[PDB]
Order: structure tokens, then C-alpha cells, then sequence
């Protein structure tokens, strides 16, 4: 599992920060302190964290990930990280 | 357990009695020709306004759900609705606007109407009424998304000054929540 | 004897009790956080809607009645009015239009408003409300004539199908009754 | 003899059969999933549109007729009405406007609505519908006069080019017929 | 095989017979002067409402398709349309709004109208009608994209309470589907 | 002798020729792809606009005239009409408003429409068109009176500056002419 | 070569002759007092409707083009325009909306009007008319962009059923084409 | 002697000179690029606004006056009119409404327009303009009566605070003056 | 140097003389009783229309500029404005819409009005008028941005055919220019 | 065929994920389990997968691709991958 | 001429693909089979191709270019390539 | 703390420039001369600077940061920097 | 001064191209042939060029800059270049 996708909305200096989908690594999610849930109406689960994206990026570096690309889409700011 | 016709018959006298009591407590004469039948007419009226309790989405679910293999937005707007303020027991009136992105399954107008009828005919709070209708449609069609908008006037507020003042609530699910374009298109096609 | 502030305080608990009973008879839980204070709010709301009982035209009479030695038609239209249907205890809303041919004595807007307030905030029947307002004005001014028109929507009817359907009543006294020209002019100047 | 619920149950199959036959005669496949239940839904719909046959003014007469000793014009306007063209069996829709000069006896909104409902839910002709409502009100109140105005759009004409074109019919009885002033006031108060 | 004029002549008597049967099943007298010719008038009317079955897009295709080498959005809005609900055989009426991004080929108003006529004059479902018109236009012009929007009122729903309630359906193909800007502009240029 | 279908076929070539000539006289090229079929389309269009010449009130007379023994005013308003100015051969468009006091005999909407159609689809003058329709109705019903009002916009005038300017004509026969009250009521019931 | 006044004078008789012929082919009497001068009035009218042929953008170009060194969007909306359908020689009427982002050079209302006049007063096709007006403005101002929107009703379609049906065409050049924000703003400022 | 085209050419320079003077007297620079041609454009504009002086009712009289042997009221309403206040030389704009009871002779729209044009394009006073138009129509038709109503906004008043304030003038001759019924009908048919 | 009250008194005669000359050049009699005072009234009127020259933004600047430390968009819409076309000396009228994102400093309605007054009461060109108002507001508040929209009708164009045709100009500075969201919001809040 | 383009809409933690066009490598498409189709009205075929983009990115790495750039456009999140 | 900019609109799996401006290398444009044109109203020429961007990216790699960045702007998807 | 996020709005050649969140390095924020604040209505603090983003990027390079990715989202232009 | 930001609007194949802010290197701006100005209403100066962004990117390479990231924001296409 070398690729990771995290994101935040509206403002970057505050969370929540989406850190995973239904098929994400349970350990990594746990290490990040992420919670799981399925928003009413949505057909999928998501892992989130209340930390600002910066914090999550630092934590992810410790686990061996590096930011490859960052982009905006809608009101969502997304980061694509790669491990090994 | 949903309310039953028996419950109404067994409770009508209790309601009637309460209203007769209310008439006296107001300073009126329950004996006036004009007030004689009032306790029953009032009780019956209130039962009608809350007849939504004696029903469930299930009674509607199965019935009419044809498959025209449709997969594009369907909207039904300007659906009149009448409900009761649960805080003052005074009615709030308005319109309901619905939209959904079908996942093959479409909803008949008759069923849609029934759904709105079930939840609006109860002691309510506008936001709850909005969510219940949206969720009910979601469960009856397993659609890609659904949106519900309600605008209403609250008599409990109007009869204290307002008749022009309106409350607007909405509940967006699925693509209606996640895709700003869908939400915009929906609000454009209804705000006509 | 007109209702007093003491009566309200003495009866509020009775009203609150009746409403709490009604909540149960409907199948609701008087314990829900959303319904806890409902019996009192409802009771308070109903007292407000019937506060016209605790007043009389006398309390208004004397006060503001200036003599501008005016002797031509005076009209006040589009006066919002809210009342309660005495048959179902559901409100009927609308507007009141008044006109009168003064015999020197003119009525202040403030007093006029109060007169409409006194009779509308009671359990009513549109025709009686119309007559009472008209007679009240006649007694307060000893005018050459007076006309009162009311158009309203009955919630007790609307919430059973109507929101567009309106009832219009009128009471024409004095020259407003005997002179077709005065009646026509009045209806012309209000039907704008 | 008025139509009965039994008649409906006994004739539903005959209606269903006729509609199924019509579907074939038009070139359609009564077997399509979308048409399977059509013969019954069509039959039920047609029975609903003609349910006025299973009633009479009598069933309404007695009930609600309070005496507020009123003797001035009462008007109920913008009453929605839906009927069926007896020549093509296509619906014609519109509004009904009623007025009457009571001779002490007043008619309740509920009963008024029922009277309009009884005659409009039949195979009709706008002029007959107009006269029947007028006469029904006359018999139910023995008033000094009554006026009924109906404006409608005929689908059978519209779906052949029109939607804006409207037919207006009226029936004026008593003082509504003999007194031009009463007639004028009535038309002024409804044409708003 | 499309319906033919022969089919109509051969089936008219069957239709007439069915309607005469329906008249009896409702409790009416097929003998009344007013009903005598109804079986034929109803049958003819029903054949007119479904005359779209005796045609195909082909009969329209070739004819008028001029090449003004136009490559920008063309819109034709507020096209009146009358159809029949296939579930109750009651008509649903409204307007159709069309837009397309030509790929050199433009469609004449006459042909466009004919296309809407062919699919609307059948037993329909609003969503199907919408898609059929969109696809017809696509096959007749091979455009870069096309959009169709229909808003309608269902008489089968109206005559059970509604006249204001409207259903809005849409079909967006090509750039109209993939480009939110084209979709927005189209909705802006029609929602006037 | 009314114009016949044969006449049209025999004259189409003459009309086409004249238009082809007009095209040349204007400075255009009758050969452009866009103009090739214009001489015929123009000729056909002009025959359509004047197809009222090939008919007479007789063809309509007998058909639909039911006797509901109605003797009160019947009105059909907002009837769209299209005609041609006989002076410039440019169309003038608008609405027709009809009213009549039946002497038992009533006119069906279908026949009414045809009457307006027959005279309006000719080279006309608004006042003649108005009288002809009124006289036609008089002869087909032998009514106590009839009124016709037409309001239109003349393209021959609009395309020279106007689109808002309107011409209003009327023809009042029988009681509509002699009784100011009937006239007034009619104008009241149409000017809505 | 643009049409000249001489051409008109030399062709009037040919036109007149053609129209007189048309009158006969329709079944009318060219001799009626009301038709005597029709051939000339028709001929003159048609030359007026096509007077745009005797002009060119050049005659307008030079004249009024002031330099207010303006570089922000300028819009002129609701410009009435009357044209002729080249397929049926029946007029199509509507409004033209123009917008442009000046590159220092601004266009006077007078010249703008003339530009619309030049192309609309010809046998046209809505899309072409739209592009010609846009291109003419682009050539007379060398702007950063320009947009033209035309909405119109086609008499040739209306007088065959429609008056409410409208065709909307547009041409977007420069930034109006490439920048969605400019396009949106333009459509926002005109769709008022 | 009516003003002639020669007079205009001979006076243009005088007018231009006056305007060039006015430009200086205001504090402006007649040399600005924007003002250079202003003296001539202003002079030409002022001659256009007063071109009604170079004409007389005679030039219109003979021309178009057909005899349809019509003897019922004919109305032409919402005729735009622009004039100049003779006190401030600032324009006052509005609409003219005309009605007349023909004595066999009818007036063409073209001539009517010209009559309004002749008198409004002069330095005027609303009441005179109204009378001149009424008298002109009377002389051109020898009718049983005629009515003219003008409603206008005065720029000289508006540009000093008003744009909503309107002046209404009327001139009633013949039956329009003596018969209150004719006058009422006229005002009813125009005040739409 | 701004115009002064002395200039007006010294130039009024000049203006009056010029207008007296104009009256003669038109063919009128400067002696008519109705024209006697026209030269001065016209001169006074023209000075009023151009009084904006005798002022500067400075006279307004200091005065009312309170600091409510406001930093969100402030809008003042539907500001009536009257100006003069510098090419024909005919007035063009309409509305001004202003918006600005304050940088702590806010502008009083009184001052805003004065700014619009100063620039509109001059011989103008709509685009300049628009820019001047925008720049004036920018200099008076040093805001984060400002937007100005003006829609007007030109009498010089109207009195030559138009009254409905409107010209729309805008000037967006600061964030109003660079942020499309701000611009959109502004247009949304004014286009009501 | 060194370049690849994949995308998803509205939300990143759930599919579908567009993985190819009409001229895409049939084998790779097969390896990804992609289906082919042409949406009504469109003049082109497309290969899609029901997996969330993260999953597809991991699978793509195994076949030798690396994410070079990720960007948002409209409500579409796009990834540009490169192999060799 | 080390930098290159190409783009496509609305959808990525189909062309046209913009591959050059008025001052682009004629040879490269020819090698790509690009056509030149100036859309009415625009004050500049453009080189386009009917191929989908993926195809153009592969062809460009053969000529020594590498994608440095990809981004969306409006309904336009853009690629910035670099040679040497 | 290896990752950093800065941004600016509407226009890039002028500030302000957001340089930190509530949990940012106080020293770095001070070195940049950033001010702290919590906009009314917002549930978070933010560090900003009146310098244009270019200036902030140069200053950040001196402290060992490099720009890894830059992206636009809404009317906000964001830079993701990495240190070590 | 290692970082640079340039941009263009609406269309990429034509200028103008913004190449600097008020505090940009005067020599570099001169080398690019940039003009300076302050748009009415704006509180800042800007350096622009009439060349298309492609041209500017090539010229910038000669002076030692390399494109690190390209992104779209609004109708503005931006490039972030780095020197040394
Ligand atoms: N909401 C910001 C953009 C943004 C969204 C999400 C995260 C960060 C920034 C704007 O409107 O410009
Ligand atoms: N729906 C997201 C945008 C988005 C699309 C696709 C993937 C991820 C995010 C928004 O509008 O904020
Ligand atoms: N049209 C896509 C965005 C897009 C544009 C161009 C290429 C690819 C995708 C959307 O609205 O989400
Ligand atoms: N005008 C492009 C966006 C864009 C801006 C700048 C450069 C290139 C493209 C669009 O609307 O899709
Ligand atoms: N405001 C710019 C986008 C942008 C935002 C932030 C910084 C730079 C540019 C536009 O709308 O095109
Ligand atoms: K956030
Ligand atoms: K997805
Ligand atoms: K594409
Ligand atoms: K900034
Ligand atoms: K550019
Ligand atoms: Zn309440
Ligand atoms: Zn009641
Ligand atoms: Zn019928
Ligand atoms: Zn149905
Ligand atoms: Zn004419
Ligand atoms: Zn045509
Ligand atoms: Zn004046
Ligand atoms: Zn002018």
C-alpha cells in the first residue's frame, strides 16, 4: 500500500482532515487516531481526523510517506502521498 | 406501534373533554349553540392534523416503484404541506420541493405525496420534517442522491405580529450533498 | 364581566393540563424534550388568541377622538387580522377594510386598530366579527354611515385540501347601506 | 337511486375490462409492465371523477347550518373545481365563486365545498354544473338570493391547440337576478 | 409497425363500444341526448391523443435540415406539450425546453415540433418522453450535445387534491452532460 | 362559391410563380439553397392563412347545438386569433372575447372555435371580422343577445416602429346592445 | 452590389403585379375597394421589410465611434427587432441583446441600432442574423470580445397553432467565447 | 404656412450657432472632440422634435378612410407619444388612447398615427395636444363622437426630484361627451 | 475652476438669448404668451441639468465618513439618476447601483447621493459617468474595492422610435475587478 | 505507452475510477478489471473500475507506473502516471 | 525551445488537444499532425490535434519531452512539458 | 515539523500571505514577522504576513524549506513546502 | 531571489503574461522586456509582458530557472519557477 490520499475543506489551517477510505490500513488509521463513519446518504465509509492537514502531514512523514502532489478540486484541498 | 382507528375512537372522548375544559378556561360558554359541538369538531380536527402517526413508510414502500431505468434528476416542486408546530400546537404551512438522482428506481407522485403526508401530519419541527422526508425517499429508492427543500410560514409566529416572514430548510443527501453542481441545478429548477 | 389578568393566571394551569392530556390522547410523549414546555406554550398561545375577551369598546371609546370637523369618507384598508374559528379552534386569517362617513367625529388609527383587535382575538365566526367591528365604530363616532369588509382564509378548511379559497363578508350601515353610490365608491377605493 | 359502494365494486371489473380493450384498440400492449395495472388505475380514477353520483344534497342539508341571524352578502371565492366533459370524457378545470344574501341561515364552508364536490364530480356541462350549485344552495338556505360564477378551461379543447381560453358561466337567483346593484357588488368582490 | 389510418377506422367501433360500456358502468344513461354521441367523440378524442403511435422520427428526419454551418447553442423554449399518463389514462400537460450544440446541422422549428408531437401524443411517462425527444434530436442532427427539459402538471394527481405542483425532468447528452458550463447556460437561457 | 381543395391545387403553381417573382424583385436569388423551396412554402402558408374562404357557417351550423334550456350569459374569452390585414397582407394577431344570452340554445366550444377560424383566416379588417363573428353566432343560436370584443396588434404597423399598441373593436347585438347592465357585466367578466 | 432606390422604383410594378396575381389565386377580387391599393401597399411593405439589402456596414462604420478609452463591458439590451423568415416569407419578431468588451473603441447607440436594422431587415434565418450582427460589431470596433443573443417568436409557426414558444440563439466571440465568467456576467446583466 | 424642408436647411446654421453658444454659456468647451458636432446634432434633434409644424391634417385627410359601414366604437390604445414642453423645452413622454363612434367612416391606423405625430412633434402643452388630436379625428371622420386620453410624465418636472408622477388629460366630443355610458365603456376598454 | 453662482447670473442672459433665437429658428413666435418666459425657463432648466460642473468631490469628501470598522460589502441600489447626452443635449435617464468593500471607512447615503449628483448633472456619456462615480467613491474611502452599475434609457434614441431598450455599463475596481465571487455576489444583490 | 490518466468524481474515497480510453492497453485494462462502455450522447468509449482511486494507484505501481501529477478540474480529480 | 503546453477540454479521453500557439515549432507541429487556425473573434492562432491527450503525451515523449506538471483551470486540463 | 502550508488570495503579487495555523512553530512565525489572529466567526487561529507570497517563499528557503507543490483552490493559491 | 511566479489568463497561447510584482528584480524584469503598472483600484504594482507564457518560460530557462509547479486558480494559470 504505497499510495495515500488525505484532504480538508474550506480552510487549510483547521480540520477535519480525511485520511482514509473503507479499504485503508487499519493500523495506520489507528496510528493517526482516525475515526470511521458513513455520512447519511453516502454509499461508502471514511476515516477522518480532527487535526489540521499540516499535523497529519508531519505524522505521515514519520511513517515513511512523502507528498508527491497537492491539488484543489471544488472546495476540497487534496494531498497525494507515497511511501514505498 | 402506529396509532390505530381504534385509538382514535377510544380517545375522541378524552380529546373532546379537554377541549370543553379549554373552552371554559378561556371564559367562554361551552353551552352556546355555536360552541356545543366544538369539543368534538376540535378533537376530530386535531386527530386529522396528526393522522400521520397512524402510518409508516412501509405501507407506501412496496406499491408504486416502476423501473424506467432512469438515471437523471427528477424533481417535484410546489407540493403543498400543512403541519403543526410541536411547541405551540399552531399550524405552520408551506411548500415542499423534492429532487432525486435515481439509480434505476423512480418514485410515483402518489407515493411521494403520501410520504410528505405521513410526516407533515404530526406535531413537528421544520428541520425534522425535512430530514424525514429526505431519508424516506432515500430508503424507498436507494438513489444516488436526494434533496428536499421546505419553505413555510409559522402561524404561531404570525399571529403575534410576520405573515410574509418565511423559514427555509433543506436536506441534501448523496450527490446532492457532495456535488455542488447537482445542488445548484436542483435549486435552479425549483426556484422558478 | 371581561376576563382579567387574574383569570389567566388562575386558568393557565387548567389549560396547560388540558393540552398535556391532548398530547397523550394523540399518541405523543409529553415527556419528549421538544414537548416538555408545550402545554404551557400552547396554553399561553391560546390565551393570547383570545385576549379580546378581557377588553371592551369602552376602554378605547373616550381616548382618541379628535374633531377636525371632517364630513367626507375616511377609509383604512388592508388591516391584518387573525382570529380563531369557534367551530374547530383553528385560526382563520385575512384583512379588514373599514370606511365611514364622519359626522364631525373622526377615529384615530390607534383606536381603530384596537377595535379590530378586541373582536378578532376571540373564538369567532367571520360574519359576527364583521358586524361587531361595524357596530363598534358606529357607537364610537355616531357617523352618517360605516362599512366594513373582511376577506379571510380558514385554516380549518385549508388544512383539509383551499389556501387560495377566500370568504368575503361585509356590513354596511347608514349611508353605506342606503346610498349605492357611497357603497360603490368605498368598494372602489379598497379593491385596489 | 344514488350510486353505491357496492355498485363500484361490482362494476370495477367491467370498467377495467373496457379500458384494457381500449389499450389494445389504440395499438398498445396491455402487457407492458407500465400498462399491466392501468386498466384498474384508469377505472378507479374514473370512478373517483364521477363519485358525485353516489351522493345527494340531502346527505349535506341538515348537518351544518348555524343561525347567526345574518342578513348581508356572504361570498366564498376561488373554490377549485374539477369536472369531466360529458361529450368527450376529458376533464375541464377551473374555479367556482359563490355568493348569497342570507335570510338568517348561513352555510358552512364544509357544506359549501361538499355541494360543489357533489355536482362537479360527474359527467357535466359547465352551465348545468353552475345551475345545480346555485339551486342546491337555494334549497339549503331559502336565501334572499344567490349567485354562482364558474370559469374553466376545457382540456378537450386545449389538447387540440387554448390553455389560456376560458369559459365563464353564471346563475343569478333572487335579488342577485332582480337587483343590478347586488349583482354588481358580487362581481366586484370576486373579480379581484 | 406504426399505427395506420385503417387501424383507426377498424378500431373506432371497438373504442366506441368500450366507452358506451364505461358510461353504463358509471351509472349513466348512454341514451341521454347529451351522451348519445359520446362513445364516438371519446373514442376519436382518445385516438387523437395517441396519434403519435402512427408515426416515426423517420417521416420527419430527411425533410428540413439546412446547413448554416452553425456551431453554437440553439434553444427553443416554452413549447407546449400535452400527453397522457400511461398509468391512469388522464392527461399531464406542460412545456418542453430544448437546446443543442449543432455540429453544422440545424433543425427547423417545424421538424422540432413534429418530434415533440410524435412522442408526447402517446401513453407516456414524463422521463421516457424526455429521453425520447433528446435521443430523436441527437439522431436527426448528430450534434455535439443536446438537452431537454420538461415541466408538467399531472391531471391524474391534480384531480385528487396540486394544480400548482409540477414535475421537472431532464436529459442531458454530450457536452450538455459533460460540461457544467453548457448545462448552466442552457438552464439560464430557458429559466426566464 | 366557397374555395375548394381543387382550387388550391390548381392555383398553387400560380402563387409559387408570383412569390418566385417577388423574390427576384427584392434583389434576392431564388436559387440559394435557402430560397429554393420558398415559392411553394410561401404559397402554401398564404393558402393556410386564407383557408377560411373555403368554408361557410353552414358547415358548422347543424352539428353541435345542444339544448340545456340555458337562459343566462355564457362567455368564452381569450380566444387566440390570427388574421391578415387586407391592406398590406401582413398578419394582425390578438384575442377574441365572446358572450351571449342564450334563448335555450347553447353553442359548443368546438363550433365556436370554428366560427372564429372561418372568418379570421381571410384577408380582413378588424371591425368586419368582429361583426361577422357576432352575426354568425346570432344566426346559429337565435339568442337574446351577443357580444364580441377583439383586441389585436397589427404587424403591418408594428414593423414600422407599436408592438404594445392595440386596437379594440366590439359588436353588441340584442340585449348586449340595448341593456347597459348586460354590456357592463360582459366587459367585467372578460376584462380580467 | 447593394440594392438601390432605383431598383425599388423599377421593381415596384413587378411586385405589385405579383401581389395582384396572388390575390386572384387566393380566390379574392383584386377589384374590391378594400383590395384596390393592396398590390402596391403589399409591395411597398415587402420592400421596407427587406430594405437591409440596400445597405452595408460600411455606410455605418466611420461615423460615430468615439474613444472614451473604455475597457469594460458595455451592454445594450431589449432592442426590438423584426425580420422575415426566408422559408415562408412570414415575419419572426423578438429582441436582440448585445454586449462587448471594448478595446478603447466604443459604439454609439445610433450605429448599433443601424447594424441590427441592416441585417434584420432581410429574408433571414435567426442564427445567421445573430452571427452577422456579432461579426459586424467585431469589425467596427476590433474589441476584446462581443456577445449577441436573440430571442424571437416565429409568426410562420405561431399562425399554425406557439405564440408563447420562443427561439433563442447566441454568438460569442473573443473573451465572450473563451472566458466563462464574462459569458455568465453578460447573461446575468441581460436576463433581468 | 407650414414649415418647409428649405426652412430647416436655412435655419440649421442658426440653430447650430445658438447651441454652440449655449455650450460656452454652460462652462463647456465647444472644441472637445465629444462636443464638436454637438451643435448640429442638437439642432437636428430639435428640428425632429418639432417636425410637426411642417405638416397639416390635410396631408393625411384624403388618403386612407375606408367605408366598412361600421357604426360601433373603435379604440386604439397605448400609442406611444413624445412631445416637448413649450415652457422648458424639455420633453414630456407618455401614451395616447383614442376611441370613436364612427358614422360609417373608419380611420386607418397609419393615418391615426400620423395625426398623433403631427401635433405631438411640436412645443406643446398636454391639454392642447389632447384637444388637437380629438378635433383632428372629428374633422377627418365626422363621427358620432370621439374620445382622447393622454397620460404623460414631464421630464422638466422629473429632473427636479417624480418619474412616477403622471398627468392625465382627456377630451370627449359628441356622444363621448353627452353619454356617460359611452364614456365609461371607453375608459373601461382602455384602462386595462 | 468649478462653475460659480456668479457665472450662472452672468450667463443666464446668454442662455436665454440663445433659446429665444432657437424658438425663432424653429418657426415659433417667442412672443406667444406661452413662450414669453420660455427663454429663461429653458435656460434655468439647462443650468440645473448642468449644475454638477460647479462642484467637486472635495466639497463632499471630508464631511460624513464614519468608522464603524466595517469590512464587508455595502450596497446602495436603485439610485435614480438623470443626465444629459453630450451628443444631442437630450436627457438619458435610469438607475445607479453601487457597492463597495470598505477598508474600515464607510460612506454616508447623503454623500453617496451627492457624488452621483455631481457627475450626472453634466453633459455626459454613460461609461464616463460610471467610471467617475466609481473613482470618486474609491478616492473617498480607499476601499478594498468598488463596483458601479448603471442602466439607462436615452431620450435622444427613444424619441426616434426604444423606450424599452436599455444601456448597461459597469466599472469594477479592486476586489470587484479581481475576485469573480465578489463581482457575482454584487450582481446578485442588485439584480432583484 | 508510458503515460496513463485516471480519475474519479465528487469524492475520492469511493469509485468509480476512470482508467482508460478507447485506445488503452487491453491487457492493462484487463489486469485492472476495467469494464468498457460508451455513455449515451458521448462520441467515445471509456474504461472504468468500481475501485476507489487509491486502490487503482497501488495496483498501477505494481505494473511500474508512478504518479507524476494530480489535479482537480471541475468535479473531477485526475492523476497523470508515467511508466517507462 | 524547452517548454511545451498542451491541453484538452471537458473530457480527457477524447480530443481535440491543443498542442501549440502561433510561435510554436513548425516541425514539431507537423510531426504531431497538428492543424493551425484562428477561431473567429480571437486575436491569435492555435495548433490543434484530434488525438486524445494521452496519445499526444506518448508522441511527445519520443521527441524528448517529459510532463513536469498537469493542472485544471476552468474546463481546461493542461500539461506543461519540458525537453532540454 | 517538516511540512509547511502558506497561501494568498485573489492576486499573487500582493499580500497578505497566510503562513501558519494555531499549532505552528512560534519561532518560525516570529522569524517571518507574522501576526496571529482569529477572524470573528472562525473557530481557529491563523498566522499571517503582509508580504507577497514570493517574498515569503524566499525567506522560507533560507530556513531550509523547498516548494513541493503549488495549487489553486477557490480563490486561494496554496504552497506546500518541505524542510527535513 | 530563488523563486519566481508568472501567470496568464483565459487562454494560454497568447499573452499578456504577468512576470513580477513591485519587489521583483529590476534587471530580470528588464531582460524580459516587462512593463510596470498599477491597475486603477489596485493597491500594488505589477510587471507584465505581451509574450505568451511559453515564450517567457523559455527565456526564464536561459536565466537559470526551472518550473517546479503549474496550477490553475480561477481563470488564472500560474507557474512557480525556481533558480538557485
Ligand atoms: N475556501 C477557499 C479555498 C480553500 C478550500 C479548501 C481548503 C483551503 C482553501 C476559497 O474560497 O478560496
Ligand atoms: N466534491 C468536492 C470536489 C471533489 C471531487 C472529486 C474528488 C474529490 C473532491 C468539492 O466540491 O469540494
Ligand atoms: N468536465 C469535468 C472536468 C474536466 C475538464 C477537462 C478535462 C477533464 C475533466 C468536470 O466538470 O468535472
Ligand atoms: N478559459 C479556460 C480556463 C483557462 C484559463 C487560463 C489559461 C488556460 C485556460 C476555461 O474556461 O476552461
Ligand atoms: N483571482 C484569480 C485567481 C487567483 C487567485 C489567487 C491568487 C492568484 C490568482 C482569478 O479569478 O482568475
Ligand atoms: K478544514
Ligand atoms: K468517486
Ligand atoms: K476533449
Ligand atoms: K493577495
Ligand atoms: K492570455
Ligand atoms: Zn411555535
Ligand atoms: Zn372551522
Ligand atoms: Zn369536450
Ligand atoms: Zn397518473
Ligand atoms: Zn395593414
Ligand atoms: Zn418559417
Ligand atoms: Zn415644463
Ligand atoms: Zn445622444
Amino acid at each position: 500500500m504505497p499510495y495515500l490520499l488525505i484532504s480538508t475543506q474550506i480552510r487549510m489551517e483547521v480540520g477535519p482532515t480525511m485520511v482514509g477510505d473503507e479499504h485503508s490500513d487499519p493500523e495506520l488509521m489507528q496510528q493517526l487516531g482516525a475515526s470511521k463513519r458513513r455520512v447519511l446518504g453516502n454509499n461508502f465509509y471514511e476515516y477522518y481526523v480532527n487535526d489540521p492537514p499540516r499535523i497529519v502531514l508531519d505524522k505521515l512523514e514519520c511513517r515513511g510517506f512523502r507528498v508527491l502532489s497537492m491539488t484543489g478540486v471544488g472546495q476540497t484541498l487534496v494531498w497525494c502521498l507515497h511511501k514505498e | 406501534r402506529p396509532r390505530s382507528e381504534e385509538d382514535n375512537e377510544l380517545n375522541l372522548p378524552n380529546l373532546a373533554a379537554a377541549y370543553s375544559s379549554i373552552l371554559r378556561s378561556l371564559g367562554e360558554d361551552p353551552q352556546r349553540q355555536g360552541l356545543l359541538k366544538t369539543p368534538w369538531r376540535a378533537a376530530t380536527a386535531m386527530q386529522f392534523f396528526t393522522k400521520g402517526y397512524q402510518e409508516t413508510i412501509s405501507d407506501v414502500l412496496n406499491d408504486a416503484i416502476f423501473d424506467e431505468d432512469h438515471d437523471e434528476m427528477v424533481i417535484v416542486k410546489d407540493i403543498d404541506m400543512f403541519s403543526m408546530c410541536e411547541h405551540h400546537l399552531v399550524p405552520f404551512v408551506g411548500r415542499v420541493h423534492i429532487g432525486y438522482l435515481p439509480n434505476k428506481q423512480v418514485l410515483g407522485l402518489s407515493k411521494l405525496a403520501r410520504i410528505v403526508e405521513i410526516y407533515s401530519r404530526r406535531l413537528q419541527v421544520q428541520e425534522r420534517l425535512t430530514k424525514q422526508i429526505a431519508v424516506a425517499i432515500t430508503e424507498a429508492l436507494q438513489p444516488a442522491g436526494v434533496g428536499v427543500v421546505i419553505e413555510a410560514t409559522h402561524m404561531c409566529m404570525v399571529m403575534r405580529g410576520k405573515m410574509n416572514s418565511k423559514t427555509v430548510t433543506s436536506t441534501m443527501l448523496g450527490v446532492f450533498r457532495e456535488d455542488p453542481k447537482t445542488r445548484e441545478e436542483f435549486l435552479t429548477l425549483i426556484r422558478s
